[PDB]
RNA sequence: GAAGCUCAGACGAGUAGGCAGGCGUGGAGGUUUGUGACGAAGCCUUGGGCGUGAGCCUGGGUCGAACAGCCUCUAGU
RNA sequence: CUGCCGAAGGCAGAAACUCAGAUCAGUUUUAUGUGUAAAAUGAGAGUUUCUAGUGGGCCAUUUUUGGUAAGCAGAACUGGCGAUGCGGGAUGAACCGAACGUGAGGUUAAGGUGCCGGAAUGUACGCUC
RNA sequence: UUUCAAUGGCCCGUCUACACGGACCAAGGAGUCUAGCAUCUAUGCGAGUGUUUGGGUGAUGAAAACCCAUCCGCGAAAUGAAAGUGAAUGCAGGUGGGAACGCCCUGGCGUGCACCAUCGACCGACCCGGAAGGGUUUGAGU
């Protein structure tokens, strides 16, 4: 048994093997998506571009 | 006295039949099977076995080996090699089927000799 | 399966190309500081036992069979069951007669002799 | 270790014979007997049979029917005068021993026997002969 | 045998001894013990352990309540009453 | 010692200063 | 034959779906920590306050320096951390009283903190578990259920939460883990390799950026 | 060859020293229906083969009368 | 001939048996003042017994006193050497790396990339005749 | 196999770098036998053990082998300067641990080898008493 170490990064049948949850894991989500909420205190910029 | 006192004092190494080289030893014996040196091979040092030579085919059995003369038995087969393999091979169903494999590839090399 | 010797060239003892007196045969040196046991560069390899070869295929010839001696016809019958593994060998005293007579012995046992035409 | 140091066939065969019962059961008894097989005579000291059936006979006793078990010889003590009736499987008895043994009382056994009768060891009493006793 | 010496491998490298009690009953032969021991009988048997290689008795033992008559040179302390509270006596042989 | 937790370090009570060497 | 067959195949998958589950509530847990970690630093920078992140439990320590000339106590601490070779990697739960010891085999060793990518990437490639004193690659989640199934520790994903996070089995899981052998850094290392991190050397600590020794290492 | 087979992991400088297994030489007991004047031993060889190694087998030539394997024993090894 | 274990400036090994332990640590924390006591990590820990070889010295390190044109002398610890081959410093008993079975591939340490010499007569900013 | 090309390679042993040996080759050549003692291992017997000082037989080679017999050696009893005396109280004494075993119903329970800690008696030599009894002295003792 285990004649020959198989890397499931390279393997995909080893990593479906070992990890039963890679056939649905959705890595990259949405979650900005345009409506980016610009926000830094203006006592946080005048402390930064001080000095 | 009994079949592995024989081996531990004959099979493992003092035996007319004994062929020691290098990393190896073989069997000369008329009775073996398989011409190598086992407890399932050495009729000498186990009870009753089967063995073919040039084609006559020796038995055996328990209850008469105290004597020799009438100990080995023999039956003649001058027929065919196809034949010859039917009657090795039924006359040991019976009897323990490990070594019929052995004892059919001598029948079917000693007939290749011929 | 095939054959794979680690080294081919024999280790020759240290000197024994300089002197007759020492022979070709090995022999461990023993000087404490002598460049050979203490393995400084471009010297003669010593003997290890990581030079071995392959215990599926160590002792066995080009060809794969384990070379068997023999002598007389009974031992070329021994080789009956293993023609497959072993290749019968003539022994260097036999006579002519024993000779041909072993040889077609093994011709007819199928059994591959490594030194017939001698 | 892991083989006798004799060359005694019949030794070999005792080894052997509890190599695989002590491989293939759960009995310590029978990995005992393995290590008291391998163990050499300055390990494995004579018992007595005066000591024997002291510790058969010893004060609640319930000797009964238990079968003692030494690797070893079972030498004879002469100075008790009767002798009772004892059942003992050892590698060795004295012609002495054995024949008190038999004539007055039970049954003497090879290992091989005790094999037969009690292989997980049950109702076995596992003695040892006294160590040093130096010279 | 040399060959399997050292140097094999080397090459290339530069009056009056006693009895206890316990032990009397042994030196009669089995035919005695067998006759005497264990039963009553008017006749007594009869130790001599000077014929038996014995110049004094010691007292280490117990013994059955068979009396006996013990023959011997010297003889210890309370094993004498041991022979008498065991039935017998002991006769000393000159 | 676990290792120091997550905090608050209100700053609008002392505002942090310039420090130089 | 087929009863038994039928029920090693059912519990076997109902074992799946569990690890499935499982897994699927870690990942989400560490999405769900770095969002927070994010939105904790967005408003304080919007309120003008500052914001400490936890200081984490879990360090990783690879030995840059070899078995030679090695001076007796940083020899013992590294023989207790099991640093036996150079690129020899290990998890430790830094808490107070490594952090001291870790101080004296400062010269030799080198460690940070490691990101999950790093955590995964060498549980799955360099990840051989001690199973019997002996060295077994975790090919397979029988070798993590039958080593570790009494701390509730069933699959890979299952170790590598109970090692990122670490977790209360986190000794446990550890003493697991045979030390990763990592290769010598591909494209090298810096001008000089003892100096400290700090210096434009390589040993000490570097926190963050021990990731980007172990992608090499790798 | 239970003195065996099989799976797995780790390990590999080495003086003093300790332990274990093997190669070779003379002679003895047992065995090999053992080899030999159709050529034993020995010797030479740019031939071939085996073993990590000690060493072993073999082709050709020379040569002329004895020699060897296996298990033990033994030593002026 | 080969293999394994392997020092010493009371050791290493062998055998006989404890406990699956809180049993030890050339270690770090906690508490009391390098001593002691009671958390981290690592390791299976041990006890009696006998029996080979050695008990030297060189080099450097940090703690002191006596010192002088000037070095120097005497202590304690630490390691390296000694039993240790390999890469580099042109070469080397004490300098920088690295502890050695036979090989294939990849990657480095120290040191290097004008030629001898495998590798940029690379990029960027200054100094010097 | 010879040879060339590139790379590497100081002459071996001894003795504390030097120094001493080394022109070459073949043969010979150095931890042996024996007496005692000790550890360990193996074999036989076992409170016993040891035939070969001796005797008998051995015919097929007879310096071998086989058989037989009383002494005697070591052990079975130790202590004391010596005369001497000269061992299970209590299952040949108990307590605890303890291998193995059994019993159930992991553990508990028995059960206890060897051995180890304890422990009482006994044999003595020492002391007091006139054998009993009292020491908390002693021996690689029961």
């Amino acid at each position: 048994a285990h004649v020959q170490k198989k890397n499931p990064l390279k393997n995909k049948a080893v990593l479906s093997r070992l990890n039963p949850y890679a056939k649905a894991y959705k890595a990259n989500v949405k979650i900005n998506s345009e409506k980016t909420p610009k926000a830094a205190g203006e006592k946080f910029l005048s402390v930064l571009h001080e000095n | 006295q009994q079949d592995e006192v024989i081996w531990q004092v004959v099979g493992h190494e003092f035996c007319s039949y004994r062929i020691k080289g290098e990393a190896q030893n073989f069997c000369r014996n008329e009775y073996n099977v398989t011409g190598l040196c086992n407890r399932q091979s050495c009729p000498l040092a186990n009870s009753r076995y089967a063995t073919v030579r040039e084609l006559y085919l020796y038995m055996k059995t328990i209850e008469r080996a105290h004597f020799p003369s009438k100990l080995w038995q023999r039956i003649k087969l001058s027929k065919n090699y196809a034949k010859a393999l039917e009657q090795i091979d039924q006359q040991l169903l019976y009897w323990p089927g490990r070594q019929i494999h052995r004892c059919k590839q001598r029948l079917t090399r000693l007939t290749q000799y011929l | 399966v095939n054959i794979i010797k680690k080294r081919t060239k024999p280790f020759k003892r240290h000197q024994s190309d300089r002197f007759k007196r020492v022979g070709e045969s090995w022999r461990k040196p023993r000087g404490i500081d002598s460049c050979v046991r203490r393995r400084f560069r471009g010297t003669i390899s010593m003997p290890k036992i990581g030079y071995g070869n392959n215990k599926k295929t160590r002792y066995c010839m080009p060809n794969g069979l384990k070379a068997f001696l023999v002598r007389n016809v009974s031992d070329v019958e021994l080789l009956l069951m293993h023609n497959k593994t072993y290749a019968a060998e003539i022994a260097g005293n036999v006579s002519a007669r024993k000779r041909v007579e072993i040889v077609e012995k093994a011709r007819a046992l199928g059994v591959k002799v490594t030194n017939a035409g001698a | 270790r892991s083989k006798p140091a004799s060359e005694n066939v019949y030794l070999k065969l005792l080894v052997k014979l509890y190599r695989f019962l002590a491989r293939r059961t759960d009995s310590r008894f029978n990995k005992a007997i393995l290590k008291r097989l391998f163990q050499s005579k300055t390990n494995r000291p004579p018992i007595s049979i005066s000591k024997i059936a002291a510790l058969t006979s010893r004060k609640s006793a319930s000797s009964q029917n238990k079968t003692t078990v030494v690797v070893g010889t079972v030498t004879d003590d002469e100075r008790m005068l009767t002798v009772p009736k004892l059942s003992i499987a050892a590698l060795r008895f004295t012609k002495s021993a054995r024949a008190r043994i038999l004539k007055a009382g039970g049954e003497v056994l090879t290992l091989d026997q005790l094999a037969l009768r009690a292989p997980t060891g049950s109702n076995t009493v596992l003695v040892r002969g006294k160590k040093h006793a130096r010279e | 045998p040399t060959h399997v010496s050292k140097t094999r491998k080397l090459r290339g490298h530069v009056w009056r001894p006693t009895v206890n009690l316990d032990r009397l009953w042994t030196l009669l032969p089995n035919e005695a013990r067998d006759k005497y021991l264990g039963k009553n009988t008017e006749v007594a048997p009869v130790i001599n352990v000077l014929q038996s290689g014995y110049g004094k008795v010691l007292g280490k033992g117990r013994l059955p309540e068979t009396p006996v008559i013990v023959q011997t040179r010297y003889v210890s302390r309370r094993a004498e009453e041991k022979i008498k509270q065991a039935g017998g006596v002991v006769e000393l042989i000159a | 010692a676990p290792p120091a937790k997550a905090h608050f370090v209100s700053t609008e009570n002392n505002e942090p200063v310039t420090l130089h060497p | 034959i087929v009863a038994a067959a039928a029920e090693k195949k059912s519990a076997r998958q109902k074992k799946r779906e569990l690890i499935a589950k499982r897994a699927e509530a870690y990942e989400a847990e560490y999405r769900a920590a770095e969002r927070e970690q994010i939105e904790l630093a967005r408003k304080a920078r919007a309120e003008g306050n500052y914001f400490v992140p936890h200081e984490p439990k879990l360090i990783f320590v690879v030995r840059i320096r070899g078995i030679n000339n090695i001076p007796p106590k940083a020899r013992k601490i590294m023989q207790l951390l099991r640093l036996l070779q150079i690129n020899n990697g290990i998890f430790v739960k830094f808490n107070k009283a490594i952090k001291e010891m870790l101080q004296v085999v400062e010269p030799y060793v080198t460690y940070g903190i490691p990101n999950h990518k790093t955590v995964r990437e060498l549980i799955y490639k360099r990840g051989f578990g001690k199973v019997n004193k002996q060295r077994i690659p975790l090919s397979d989640n029988a070798i993590i259920e039958a080593a570790l199934g009494k701390y509730s520790i069933l699959s890979v994903e299952d170790l590598i939460h109970e090692i990122y996070t670490v977790g209360p089995n986190f000794k446990q899981a550890a003493n697991f883990l045979w030390p990763f052998k990592l290769s010598s850094p591909l494209g090298g290392w810096r001008e000089r390799k003892f100096k400290h991190f700090i210096e434009g050397g390589d040993a000490g600590k570097r926190d963050e950026h021990i990731n980007g020794l172990v992608q090499k290492m790798l």
